[PDB]
């Protein structure tokens, strides 16, 4: 959500997403990184194959 | 819930593998600090699967050679001195079975390793090239298990209307094809053997039926033998030794 | 569009010339024909040095992957002869990764060709690039054979039945492979690679 | 257990501004190396790591528990004598001694900046392996692509370079410790 | 219904196999005068059935040997000329991987001939023996792919708090069941290795973590080291010779 | 047609950042050509090419 | 893009009069300039003729 | 869309469209000129004759 | 899906014209690597 991110000009919220939590031990615990993934959103179009990947 | 003690009462009723092969008396305790992953995507072109009864499968070369006039066509008939003798019929070729292939073929000679015993179907392939203006007529014929028994009766059988009434397939030249395939069943007395010894019966021979002719003289053609296993059955492991016979003792 | 990496891979072109003979004394079995790298790049059977500059002729492709750094792709053959149904003889082609001289039927992919039923427009086969990751790096020093992780392997082709040919026609034939890159694919722009006018830099 | 453990009973938000539960956040804040006086300017690859001395970056040391890297990396570069300059990659195949070739005859992806008016270069380096993992300081990829800048004209300066892991950025492995140091030195 | 020319105007569309293997341009002409059987029945004891991906799994012995009261404990800490030098703490044994196994086994080293690239997935089986008497503690521990990277970054890890912070298992003799079980996950750049040449990685070491005491002086026990590989996956076809890295040229 | 092949298994996000399928992006991207020093300054025009030397554009090069 | 034609063969001549650029400072003093050039996004190549002979690798020896 | 490309002001959207493959060989293809195709936004105005192109 | 005997056995069959004259014994092939299109577009005043 990088375009978003940028588009809304403001540095903290940095686009949200809420991670599964395991292996809490006292109140704490290790998030999976499964879950810490994020969208990078160039894939979408290449596999989509828009125009703008040749140029057009 | 109870403290072991070093070596005292341990549990006696306990049994489990740990490879294909090997049972074991007590099992091995799977403590310890961590358990990590593969790491590695693949990442790769897809390439087919082996496997073992598809590995000893593979077409494998046999033979191979020059054909020409010059050589003799086989005997209508016999006489006595060649009677008495036990005489055989001359061929451009003759093949071991199954030797030429498992001692033959290191990479099969590699794959059989430490199985104790097998059985085997064969096929053949001959292959021959040479101009249309060529004339000719091979016969690709199974001499049985021979070997086996009296030298007299693998000599009486030896001429041409015999050699035409056993297993085998002709090759006449005029065949646009130009190649034959022979199938040959699993034949003893024995129902296993160990590949890497002298197990050898039912050998294979090649002979000329009608004498090779072109426009002039000593004409030439080239050929090819090829031959694969099938319907295989290992059985057995052991070291991978040269085994002995009855009177012999180990 | 005619700009598309895939319309320029799609295109066949013969590569070289190779004779087979031929007729008398015909070469024994087991003799190379052909010993073809897999690499549309391969300073070997492409090109040669001229002025310290190791030039490069050949298809539109090859420049294309000369001018980027890492690639990937399968091969598309297409064999194909100049010959008379009266010569008749048998061929085998093997892909061999990391290896080199032939290598018997059962150790390696093999594909044996009659020559007597390729008819004309020739025989397609296609190989599989085996290799220990997914990216190929493109430029290489080598003068002959592939250096290491610049190809995928080789692909070779040599007699088994030796040819023989009747007294009406000429003692040897001439094979002619064509060919295209499947699934080619191309990553990080940037290379030495230019057009062979002049051959200096202006001071 | 036998525990005398009781959980805690506190306030996050009383005493102190944030709080931080990651290393990698340590690692995407920026901090510098070493000067580089002269015109052959080396700064490190993606591979990173094996700093001699003592004086060494932050990523730098949080380098030494692990064993595997992957992702791009990010510079800021501050000049001495203010100037425009050029930033260009390279590799060791990439080189010419034709001597009148320079580095820009290559055609890799190029960056020019007149410092007078933006004196802080920023520039990140992307990730360009064959291989989906990286042990760190690798030599089995000697063709790995490495940063390069010039003034035109050629001319000697200085710079103040500090490096910072790429978002993209990950280590993995976790090996054990380095011994290392705590204190002031003591004594001169 | 057609009679065939010797070569002329064959049909030029046909594609079969023979092997697993090899594409043949043209079909073998099933003629042949007889089709025979199998002939004998088994007549045998049942055993259990032989596949590669299970022959690969089989157990292999890796190490073995005495451990005595002599032999020097791993230090907590380090000194400086040690420390420049990039010093190696003491070990009981020591084993490359894969190699132990594969060029290490003459069985393995002849299942895998002519395949060109694999993946592996270790387990590794620590037996050790002695009398409830006796006191002591090994540590068995995995250090990583180590040789790949720089000489200094395998020798600041090098000490006692480091050691025991790594994949491991440590073994009390206070234990009954006196064996322990060891995972190793495969990890590398490249996906995939030949097994016929250097491919060496992982290090697995074992350390001795606390001295080994009985009553009276100089006493000792016997150890075994046992190992199989799991998850594997082999990739290609190529003749069985040692392959060659980027810089040089084939 | 008596192929081997057995289409590919990988994914492409895995190991570089872009991935691109025309040369027009290859030409959009600007490189540099040569110095042009004095008054008469002659840029090339729309018909563009011809350069001689061995330095040269990659638009000029496609 | 001025011209009469929807296309243009490669450094065609048949148009003398195609416009072409020019800069000047004022006073008309020496200079040099680093240029740099590229397609723009209207911009289109067509008719594929097959390569070039090319160099690939840095010029050995001296 | 080059205006609302520019009033968006994010550089990586530049204006969507899905062409029509073709021609595919081993999951990749070739696509038509013809859906590659953008609007030039100035000819509505011509053909329309918009007053802002009288100067008015 | 036959070898074409260099010219054995040919259909007898055949016949097509070219032109609008001259009718032929044999068809050609229509073998080759491309097929392309007229490029330009009128752009002209209509003439009668």
């Amino acid at each position: 959500d990088d375009a978003t991110a940028s588009q809304r000009g403001i540095v903290t919220q940095v686009a949200d997403t809420v991670s599964s939590i395991s292996n809490v031990v006292d109140g704490l615990g290790v998030p999976l990184l499964s879950s810490i993934s994020k969208p990078i959103g160039w894939v979408s179009n290449v596999v989509s194959n828009v125009a703008s990947i040749f140029g057009f | 819930s109870v403290t072991n003690t070093g070596g005292l009462m341990p549990s006696a009723t306990i049994s489990n593998s740990e490879g294909a092969t090997m049972l074991l008396n007590d099992i091995p305790d799977p403590t310890q600090n961590v358990f990590l992953s593969r790491n590695v995507t693949d990442n790769l072109f897809e390439v087919q699967d082996q496997n073992l009864i598809e590995s000893l499968s593979r077409e494998v070369l046999l033979g191979t050679g020059t054909w020409q006039s010059g050589q003799a066509e086989i005997s209508t008939t016999l006489t006595e001195q060649q009677l008495i003798t036990n005489y055989e019929q001359p061929s451009i070729r003759q093949i071991s079975l199954p030797d030429d292939i498992v001692k033959g073929s290191s990479f099969i000679a590699s794959k059989l390793a430490n199985i104790a015993y097998m059985r085997c179907d064969y096929e053949l392939y001959l292959r021959v090239q040479g101009s249309p203006f060529l004339q000719g007529l091979l016969l690709l014929w199974n001499k049985m298990n021979a070997d086996q028994t009296s030298k007299i009766r693998s000599s009486i059988t030896e001429h041409l209307r015999s050699i035409t009434s056993f297993p085998g397939v002709t090759l006449n030249m005029q065949s646009d094809s130009r190649s034959v395939k022979l199938v040959i069943p699993y034949t003893s007395e024995f129902q296993v053997f160990n590949p890497r010894n002298e197990n050898k019966l039912n050998s294979v021979r090649l002979s000329i039926l009608s004498a090779l002719r072109g426009p002039s003289t000593s004409e030439k053609a080239t050929y090819s033998i090829m031959g694969r296993m099938t319907n295989i059955k290992l059985y057995g492991h052991a070291p991978s030794i040269v085994s002995l016979s009855y009177p012999q003792t180990e | 569009d005619e700009m598309s990496i895939q319309y320029l891979a799609s295109r066949p072109y013969m590569l070289d010339r190779y004779t087979i003979k031929g007729g008398n004394t015909p070469s024994p079995s087991g003799t190379v024909v052909a010993d073809i790298p897999i690499s549309p790049v391969n300073y070997s059977l492409y090109g040669s040095i001229i002025r310290d500059y190791r030039t490069i002729f050949g298809a539109p492709v090859s420049l294309a992957v000369a001018m980027a750094s890492w690639w990937r792709a399968k091969i598309h053959l297409n064999l194909q002869f100049a010959k008379t149904q009266y010569h008749q003889c048998r061929l085998l082609v093997q892909y061999l990764p990391y290896g080199s001289d032939v290598q018997s039927l059962e150790n390696v992919l093999s594909q044996i060709i009659d020559i007597s039923h390729v008819d004309e427009s020739g025989i397609d086969l296609c190989f599989p690039s085996i290799f220990t990751n997914k990216w190929m790096r493109s430029y290489d020093p080598a003068t002959e054979g592939y250096t290491a992780g610049c190809a995928p392997g080789r692909i070779l082709i040599s007699v088994l039945n030796p040819l023989i040919s009747a007294s009406t026609v000429n003692d040897d034939i001439v094979m002619m492979p064509w060919l295209t890159w499947e699934n080619l694919e191309l990553a990080e722009p940037g290379s030495l690679a230019k057009a062979a006018i002049g051959f200096d830099y202006p001071a | 257990g036998m525990d005398y453990a009781k959980s805690d009973s506190s306030s996050l938000v009383t005493t102190m501004g944030e709080q931080f539960r990651s290393l990698r956040m340590l690692t995407r804040r920026s901090s510098p190396t070493d000067v580089l006086t002269g015109t052959s300017v080396t700064l490190p690859g993606i591979t990173i790591g094996t700093d001699s001395s003592l004086r060494q970056s932050v990523l730098n040391i949080i380098s030494y528990m692990y064993r595997f890297t992957k992702g791009s990396i990010s510079y800021k570069i501050i000049p001495k004598i203010k100037g425009d300059l050029y930033i260009t990659t390279s590799s060791a195949d990439n080189i010419e001694l034709n001597s009148n070739a320079y580095s820009f005859d290559v055609n890799r992806a190029l960056h020019y900046q007149n410092t007078a008016l933006n004196p802080v270069v920023q520039v990140s380096l992307p990730y360009y392996c064959p291989s989906e993992n990286l042990v760190i300081d690798s030599t089995s990829f000697p063709n790995l692509s490495n940063l390069v800048l010039t003034n035109l004209e050629r001319s000697s300066n200085t710079y103040t370079v500090l490096v910072s892991a790429g978002d993209d950025h990950t280590f993995s492995q976790l090996a054990g410790c380095p011994a290392f140091t705590i204190g002031p030195s003591r004594s001169a």
